[PDB]
């Protein structure tokens, strides 16, 4: 709170947290598009992709 | 050098040369392996085995003669071989064996052991010839439910349905009159001929040949045979061509002729002056490739076939290739043209020169029968000699840019990319 209930200091750091997560999420779905290149997506079969593939 | 034309019921075609030292003469007629239908495929295969097999083989030699024959999608022909003194014996020959009596020939004991040699030849060219077999594959998926997508050798399935009423079936309707030339090449005067064949009464059949009612047509596609045991790719494609008597047929075989053959362990060929071999050498994108420009009596082929070791970076050697192409419409430069206008002068100078008379005989009677004539090779030189720069890129604009394409392949082919990725190719999004 920085405080003793919901007042002027909360709404004042809530906003500088809200600018900043963002940019957080933006660097983990860079992690997981890095994740991704090494294995390939799976398909609705459940059974292998490498005998098939189009660019 | 002159060829002479004379028609008295049969058209003899010669073509003398008092230099060499053997005569040849036979006979040439209009049926190819266009002229078939998906059941008798392979047909004028076992008629050239028949013509070649042994005891007719032995006969021939006992006199001094050699025989030769050749089978084609517009043509076939049947040649004897001889010394200048003895083309008598060559003429009669051709008259027992082949027009007079053919029950000699088509026993039961002799038709049996031929077919079971050209079984053995077709099944060793299946398996074992990679680089004529992906071309046979790329005329049957671009003029399929055409007659001209039959292989010239037939198909196992077909030939072991075939017995000897099939071969007089074909016999009856295509070995005619109106559907042959005789020819002599080498050392044969022209009036020698003519007066040996109207000392007898020679006469084949009278009729016409039946009429196909299905004309060629190109078509967009691709087949692919995959083969993961065997250590190369091999790779055919190309664009509908020029078929003869075109008024652009020279242009298309000098478009050819610029981006022309490669061998990458002659060290002679890796410093040819064309453009196309700084990309490939960089990396070693292949062995060898060569281009062509095929022509038919309805249509034709352009294009290029290629053999790779490099299996993972096949992507771009047709990207290479393919961006060169596009410069035919856009860029192509003066000093390119000029280098092609004499390597194709060099190149059909030895196709027709050669000093062998069978290959004349073939020549010659392949083209009297399609126009009537035959253009020498002084008018030829002058039609290649009149080709500006204007001419290649309103040919490229028509026949290149923006266009259909049929693709074949055999081997390691995993990395060659679908027809969409290949088809867009065809175009630069620059102009
Ligand atoms: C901002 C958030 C996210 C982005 C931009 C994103 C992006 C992607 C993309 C582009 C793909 C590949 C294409 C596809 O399969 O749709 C993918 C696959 C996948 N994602 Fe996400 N994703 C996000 C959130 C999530 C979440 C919340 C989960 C699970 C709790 C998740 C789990 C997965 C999985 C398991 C796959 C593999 C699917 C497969 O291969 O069949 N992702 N993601």
């Amino acid at each position: 709170w920085g405080g003793f209930s919901v007042s002027n200091p909360t709404i004042q750091r809530f906003f500088a947290l809200h600018y900043l997560v963002p940019f957080i999420i933006a660097a983990m779905v860079i992690m997981h598009l890095m994740a991704l290149h090494i294995h390939g997506s799976s398909n609705p079969l459940g059974i292998t992709g490498n005998l098939d593939r189009i660019p | 050098a002159e060829v002479t034309q004379l028609s008295n019921g049969i058209v003899v075609a010669t073509e003398h040369n008092p230099s060499a030292h053997t005569a040849s003469v036979g006979v040439v007629f209009g049926s190819g392996a266009a002229n078939e239908n998906p059941y008798n495929n392979g047909v004028s295969n076992l008629w050239k085995n028949i013509f070649l097999s042994k005891e007719n083989s032995a006969v021939a030699a006992k006199e001094g003669l050699a025989l030769s024959s050749n089978i084609s999608r517009d043509f076939q022909s049947y040649i004897v071989s001889s010394l200048p003194g003895s083309t008598d014996k060559s003429l009669d020959f051709l008259n027992q064996s082949f027009i007079q009596q053919k029950a000699n020939l088509l026993s039961s004991s002799n038709f049996e052991a031929t077919k079971k040699s050209v079984l053995k030849q077709v099944q060793d060219f299946e398996e074992n010839d990679h680089p004529n077999r992906v071309l046979e594959h790329l005329h049957s998926t671009a003029f399929q439910n055409t007659p001209l997508s039959l292989p010239t050798r037939g198909t196992l399935e077909s030939l072991e349905n075939l017995v000897v009423a099939d071969l007089e079936s074909f016999a009856n309707n295509h070995f005619l009159n109106s559907n042959a030339v005789v020819v002599g090449t080498g050392n044969i005067k022209h009036e020698d001929l003519v007066n040996s064949i109207e000392s007898k009464n020679l006469s084949l059949q009278t009729g016409t040949k039946p009429v196909l009612k299905k004309k060629a047509a190109f078509l967009g596609s691709e087949v692919r045979l995959r083969d993961d045991t065997l250590p190369k790719a091999w790779i055919s494609l190309a664009v509908e061509g020029e078929p003869v008597n075109s008024p652009n047929y020279f242009v298309a075989k000098l478009a050819a002729q610029i981006f022309g053959s490669y061998n990458a362990f002659e060290p002679a060929s890796r410093l040819q002056g064309i453009k196309l071999l700084d990309n490939i050498q960089e990396y070693q994108l292949c062995d060898n490739f060569n281009h062509f420009s095929l022509s038919y009596k309805d249509s034709g082929l352009w294009g290029f076939s290629t053999a790779t070791r490099n299996v993972t970076m096949i992507d771009d050697l047709i990207h290479f290739t393919l961006k060169q192409w596009n410069r035919l419409t856009i860029s192509v430069t003066d000093t390119e043209v000029e280098r092609a206008k004499s390597l194709l002068k060099l190149q059909l100078g030895q196709l027709y020169e050669s000093g062998n008379p069978v290959n004349d005989a073939n020549l010659l009677g392949a083209e009297v029968l399609i126009k009537g004539s035959k253009l020498s090779l002084g008018e030829a030189f002058k039609k290649i000699d009149a080709i500006t720069v204007k001419d290649v890129k309103a040919w490229a604009g028509k026949r290149l840019w923006d266009q259909d394409i049929a693709i074949a392949g055999t081997g390691q082919i995993e990395g060659l990319l679908d027809y969409m990725r290949i088809r867009s190719d065809m175009s630069m999004m620059r102009w």
